[PDB]
């Protein structure tokens, strides 16, 4: 029957879309990976930075009640 | 510099009608040579299209009196939305007769209450050219769907209204949409103002060949709408060094673009992204 | 048969959904693994701010 | 009538469902590696965190002493 | 079976939708913590700088 | 248009605290770039100067489902002085996260005897502009002492609750204190009436410059105060148009000045007047 | 020296069948006993792995005529996605009969309407470099300092069949070598049944950055066996003597401190790799 194979064809291609909604949902996956990625290196730059400072400061302060 | 000219202002109820006067101009520039200018008074409603009225020529005078009033034929109401243009001309003989120098009173700013008569200085009548340059970065990565912009610094500005106070406004635009609007700190005092300051966009990778963006330049007017110093604009349907640089960046994913770029007509480039 | 190839490209594509399931399993753990850590750092932050500034006010107080 | 039309909708429609599958497998594909990038790039960002974790450490560690040499001055 | 087949196909690709989409909140939240944080470090490393100054100078005054 | 919302409400009485539910929301603008918004729902009391609660983030949904429910610590009896507001956000990654759209529930209006969950369309968050323009004549002679306010008609001004039900209320002030209420007729449903309406007022020849007339527009509400569209004030200590208008009338005595005016926002007038 | 194939061909649209004819070859190579050639000619379609059939065995010459017709059995819409190969062999008594030289006709490109008869060079036959192995995808990070190297097993594919009748228990065993010798020997859990196993497991190991040159991490993708010894299904190893993709991957490890790189790598069999191993 035409209604029979036409039905499996509709379903397939509900299968399809399904897989296709998680596909997109994987790419917006790697892609917001991504960019909190390159925020972590500006978090990790600022925090190196202030260890830098802190390192100096305390330095100082150490000799300066010497 | 361009000189100052002394002016009345009257508006006559009674017989619905404004009496533009024209006293006398000081300390006017030599233009042509021989030593002194020969001046005459051009003076005309900032949106009429009548013809223009105009004094008698004086020879050969920097101080001249006209001493003449001039009639206009406008209502109270409508003369809300009008300026007056006052033009000092020199004549000349053989040639096409150079302006000494004009300037603008809008008519909302006048008190018709009382009769008016004050010294104003002239202003630069002309300009030739039609803004200044601006240099910026640019950084687009596809995977991230980040569009950077970093605002890295400006030069040779035209001066506006003290000297000038120029900040950056980045618009992000699409299908002719305003989406996004970020700008910049401002430096005051100065004509090659210093930024380097880092914005950031999403773009998706789907959307990167159909984005537009509109990097202007303006300056701060404490009273009034800012005025616009200048405006560029790179991405779809750009020209020149504009294009270049976004398909520059287009080429180098994950990596900065510095270039810098001619600033040009607000009306032009607001044309254009229509 | 087509039908055969059919079948074969759901049971491949079945066995790789499976995969994207274990993948998304680990991947979750360690998002939230990370999350608590970011809570951690954030609160080590607001502690060492703090810490700073009361460093650097008497230590501007002190000054003369 | 339309039976030969009927018999080559039925062909083209299992050819619309055989190329689907085909789709559905480079998509699954795509994902898959997709979702490992999106992994490693986790782990590296992991590891950052970590190292980022130990040095808040460090800084508390070391303005604790600068702490301390503040308390000496006082 | 062959419809058997598209069923548990369906079902585990529902699934992962799912547990896909749990994530993908995750990451917005993880996000949004990542953008804290940033704002944080970047103030943290302003007032660390600061403090040295300070430091600096009470140093440079005091030996 | 902006959407709507759907919310529960609900008051515990035995633990004294308030139960605000958002289960979800319906048609939603597009907003950003892509096809759909990023949204998530602040919820905060309209007094409270507490800490805002806002529900969690949903990735590229227009109609996104939260299920969340906050709690304020609030008494029954002083809650009646305080309104609801839901404000609906959108997420963007590198941006300012713009605001979708906004809506507040009176408590004073809400039966916390039944369990409330409601559909309500959003309203638009943010205005740039602070109303409307007026025109009328001036008119003022100092024998006679009469002071001629002829309204003449409006137009552009904002849509209030139907369209609008625009008016003119007169109001002679001096020294601070309220004298004569005048008040002109309904146009009904229009944003640019047209009144022609001619009022009169006593004003003594020793007291025209001291005194201050404060034309205000408003929009009839059906239930509940009367809402105010714009206002506007002539005589002593106004500024701009208004001061020329009126020092234009004090100028030509037994002749009308015809002029618009903008109107201003009811709080910088009713300072002003101070 | 490239020889030529006299072929015909035609489609029987009644009986929805292929008519491969092959008439005669010329100017052939002087293989098999010196001065003459023994050629027998097999053709088949190439996508379908359907028995083959060979021309009868023609004794001594050059220029061999085989006058035969061979009829495939193929429908008219799936020929579009068949193309059909030419092969003409040699023969050998004692020996393994050599391919004098194939040639194939894409189908697409055949016009079945009118009949088709055509005069074809032939070239020298592609060679395949092995039985599909596999691919195993892992990160590698190195961090100088602290001297530990991290090997993130990812995962694996397109595995050769180990267990009759079955498909596949595969299992990753990492073995860190120096010298010939097996020094540290880790391994993943057991995914049961799968051609793709899945794995996202790390492993660490302690590697100073002064001998960092001088070791040999051996990646061994393996098959569980329930009884008896497990066989190996592949190999492959980085660092010292290592070429080509592995040396690149090594090498980006290198250039990337405190970063993992994750990267693809084709297996090889277990005897090369073993010998590669100095
Ligand atoms: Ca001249
Ligand atoms: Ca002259
Ligand atoms: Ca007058
Ligand atoms: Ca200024
Ligand atoms: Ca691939
Ligand atoms: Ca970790
Ligand atoms: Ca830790
Ligand atoms: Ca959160
Ligand atoms: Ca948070
Ligand atoms: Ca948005
Ligand atoms: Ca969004
Ligand atoms: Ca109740
Ligand atoms: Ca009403
Ligand atoms: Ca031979
Ligand atoms: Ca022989
Ligand atoms: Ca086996
Ligand atoms: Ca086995």
């Amino acid at each position: 029957a035409l209604s029979e194979i036409e039905t499996r064809h509709s379903e397939i291609i509900k299968l399809e879309n399904s897989i296709r909604e998680l596909h997109d949902m994987f790419m917006d996956m790697a892609m917001l990976v991504e960019s909190q990625g390159e925020m972590i290196d500006r978090i990790e730059y600022n925090v190196e930075h202030a260890v830098d400072y802190v390192e100096r400061a305390v330095s100082d302060t150490k000799k300066a009640v010497k | 510099k361009l000189g100052k000219l002394q002016y009345s202002l009257d508006y006559d109820f009674q017989n619905n009608q404004l009496l533009v006067g024209i006293i006398q101009a000081a300390e006017l520039p030599a233009l042509d040579m021989g030593g002194t200018s020969d001046p005459y008074v051009k003076v005309f409603l900032l949106p009429d299209k009548k013809k223009k009225f105009e004094t008698k020529v004086h020879r050969k005078t920097l101080n001249p009196v006209f001493n003449e009033q001039f009639t206009f034929k406008v209502p109270y109401s409508e003369l809300g939305g009008k300026t007056l243009v006052m033009a000092v001309y020199d004549f000349d003989r053989f040639s096409k007769h150079d302006i000494i120098g004009e300037f603008k009173v809008p008519m909302n700013t006048v008190d018709f209450g009382h009769v008016t008569e004050e010294w104003r200085d002239l202003q630069s009548a002309e300009k030739e050219e039609q803004l200044g340059d601006i240099c910026f970065s640019l950084r687009y990565v596809p995977t991230a769907g980040k569009l950077t912009v970093v605002i890295l610094e400006a030069k040779n500005l035209k001066k506006m209204d003290g000297l000038s106070d120029p900040y950056v406004k980045i618009h992000l635009m699409q299908n002719g949409k305003r989406l996004k609007k970020k700008k910049t700190t401002i430096k005051k005092n100065t004509l090659n103002p210093y930024y380097n300051e880092s914005f950031s966009f999403e773009v998706p990778f789907e959307q990167i060949q159909k984005v537009q963006v509109v990097v202007t330049v303006l300056d701060y007017d404490k009273i009034g709408k800012n005025d616009a110093i200048g405006k560029v604009f790179v991405g779809y349907n750009s020209t020149g060094a504009e294009l270049r640089h976004w398909s520059d960046m287009l080429a180098n994913p994950r990596r900065p673009i510095a270039q810098w770029h001619t600033l040009q007509v607000e009306e032009e480039v607001d044309a254009m992204l229509a | 048969a087509r039908e055969n190839e059919m079948d074969e490209n759901l049971e491949q594509v079945s066995g790789i959904i499976g995969n994207l399931r274990h993948m998304a399993l680990d991947m979750g753990n360690e998002i939230d693994t990370q999350n608590r850590q970011i809570d951690r750092i954030m609160e080590k932050a607001d502690s060492n701010k703090t810490r700073i500034d009361e460093a650097n006010q008497r230590a501007t107080k002190m000054l003369g | 009538n339309e039976l030969e039309e009927m018999q080559r909708r039925a062909d083209q429609l299992a050819d619309e469902s055989l190329e689907s599958t085909r789709r559905m497998l480079q998509l699954v594909e795509e994902s898959k590696d997709a979702g490992i990038r999106t992994l490693v790039m986790l782990d590296e960002q992991g590891e950052q965190l970590d190292r980022v974790e130990e040095g808040m450490n460090h800084i508390n560690q070391d303005m604790k002493e600068a702490e301390k040499n503040l308390k000496d001055l006082g | 079976g062959s419809n058997r087949r598209l069923q548990q196909t369906q079902a585990q690709v529902d699934e992962v939708v799912d547990i896909m989409r749990v994530n993908v909140d995750k990451v917005l939240e993880r996000d949004q913590k990542l953008s804290e944080l940033d704002d944080r470090a970047d103030a943290l490393q302003a007032g660390a700088s600061q403090f040295e100054t300070s430091a600096a100078k009470l140093k440079r005054k005091y030996w």
